[PDB]
């Protein structure tokens, strides 16, 4: 299964939910629509239902460099980010475990294909971190 | 709704 250090963890699945639609208001670039979009950052339980992802403290959006200031620092719950943009394009979503725990790149790809639409990632977690420990306690067994 | 950005 796993190997060394590695055993000493456990798995989460968080759910990256994002939504996407046109402003019409903003002129098209090229004639391509401009669009307000969001993300935002859900945990899992070990039943699948939703919960805040309190075991992190930070996420980080490293959003396409053609927008301002473009790594985008949240730390609350659900961490929501919203954005004007004419592209899709892939970006790197860095989630701060708690308690320095870790910092994870979990790939998130924005796109146009439907108004909606939610992606699974399963991470691991370590459990040295008493305080991360007692938060993993609610979204299922460590 | 494929609109996309390069890298």
């Amino acid at each position: 299964g796993p190997l060394g250090s590695m055993v000493a963890t456990v798995k989460r699945t968080i759910r990256i939910k994002t939504q996407q639609h046109i402003l019409p208001e903003v002129p098209p670039v090229e004639n391509f629509p401009v669009r307000q979009w969001s993300i935002e950052i859900v945990l899992l339980d070990d039943e699948g239902k939703e919960i805040p992802a309190t075991i992190f403290d930070k996420v980080i959006y490293h959003l396409h460099p053609t927008f301002a200031n473009p790594n985008r620092t949240f730390t609350d719950p659900p961490f929501r980010i919203e954005e004007q943009g004419w592209g899709g394009f892939p970006l790197d979503i860095s989630v701060f475990l708690l308690e320095k725990a870790g910092e994870r790149k979990i790939p998130h790809d924005l796109n146009f294909l439907q108004e909606s639409y939610e992606v699974e990632h399963v991470i691991q977690i370590p459990l040295n971190k008493p305080l991360l420990t007692e938060e993993l306690a609610k979204s299922g067994s460590t | 709704q494929t609109a996309r950005k390069s890298t």
